[PDB]
């Protein structure tokens, strides 16, 4: 899981 | 070693790379810059309506002259210089002057946990390295602004 994407 | 690594990275070209959108299926993003190659920081404007997506498909085009028994990615997310996120991407076997595409599917977190973009926009420093299974290859660095 991306916290930027 | 860094004979080989250099010879790998000579032979070397990301030729094109999409980002898109996992559920409407649009494209939200391409470059086709070397984003791979060292030494430099390059830069990529991406729409800020990207955190907004459950996933996102990531197309990557590559030659490489040279063979490479296990090609893989690691990319560290740096925020202000402070690592965020670690993630981790094999291709595997990569047959000497070839080209090929890479799809990986980059999942979001919760809503929760995105960041917003107007606390990430310029702040961000995609760090990768290429490596030929345990033969790091090189080190490039890609600065963000979600637009
Ligand atoms: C998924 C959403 C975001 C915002 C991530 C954007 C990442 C980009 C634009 C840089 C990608 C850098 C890559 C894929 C490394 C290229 C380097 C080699 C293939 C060695």
């Amino acid at each position: 899981k991306s916290k930027t994407c | 070693k860094d004979e080989r690594a250099r010879e790998i990275l000579r032979g070397f070209k990301l030729n094109w790379m999409n980002l898109r959108d996992a559920e409407t299926g649009k494209i939200l993003w391409q470059g086709t810059e070397d984003l791979s190659v060292p030494g430099v920081e390059h830069e990529a404007r991406v729409p800020k309506k990207i955190l907004k997506c459950k996933a996102v498909s990531r197309e990557l085009n590559f030659s490489s002259t040279e063979q490479m028994e296990k090609f893989r990615l690691e990319q560290k997310v740096y925020f202000k210089g402070q690592c965020l996120e670690e993630w981790f991407f094999e291709f595997g076997f990569v047959i000497p002057n070839s080209t090929n595409t890479w799809q990986s599917l980059i999942e979001a977190a919760p809503e929760s946990q995105m960041m917003p973009a107007s606390v990430l926009t310029g702040n961000v420093i995609i760090e990768t390295k290429f490596f030929d299974d345990d033969l790091l290859v090189s080190t490039s660095r890609v600065r963000l602004f979600y637009v």
